[PDB]
């Protein structure tokens, strides 16, 4: 998933 | 022939395989823009492509030959370098499954 949409991946 | 078209459904299945997952995530649905808040992400893309219409179109026998497979894969990392500056997360979970793909594909039998 992201953190930020498309900067920053969360997963 | 046939051949070279199970040589691209062996990369397909690679990079949907959970191998790849961690980098490939981003590609296995159409970029859903109004729910990342991208509101100019068609108007940027054109012709947009993602892995899950490219099994679509495998599974649908769309594909003729290698080259037209290998098209799709390629333009679906070409939106993803068009739209995103290179130093966001996607763009370097793209280049690492470029490196699977094209590393891959390269191998094609003769």
């Amino acid at each position: 998933w992201w953190i930020i949409p498309k900067v920053k991946k969360g997963c | 022939s046939s051949e070279q078209l199970k040589h691209c459904n062996g990369i397909l299945k690679e990079l949907l395989s959970k191998k790849h997952a961690a980098y490939a995530w981003p590609f296995y649905k159409p970029v859903d823009a109004s729910a990342l808040g991208l509101h100019d992400y068609h108007d940027i893309i054109k012709h947009p492509m993602d892995l899950s219409t490219v099994k679509r179109k495998m599974e649908n026998r769309d594909y003729r030959d290698a080259q037209e497979f290998a098209a799709d894969v390629r333009l679906m990392f070409s939106n993803c370098y068009k739209y995103n500056p290179p130093d966001h997360d996607v763009v370097a979970m793209a280049r690492k499954l470029q490196d699977v793909f094209e590393f891959r594909y390269a191998k094609m039998p003769d």
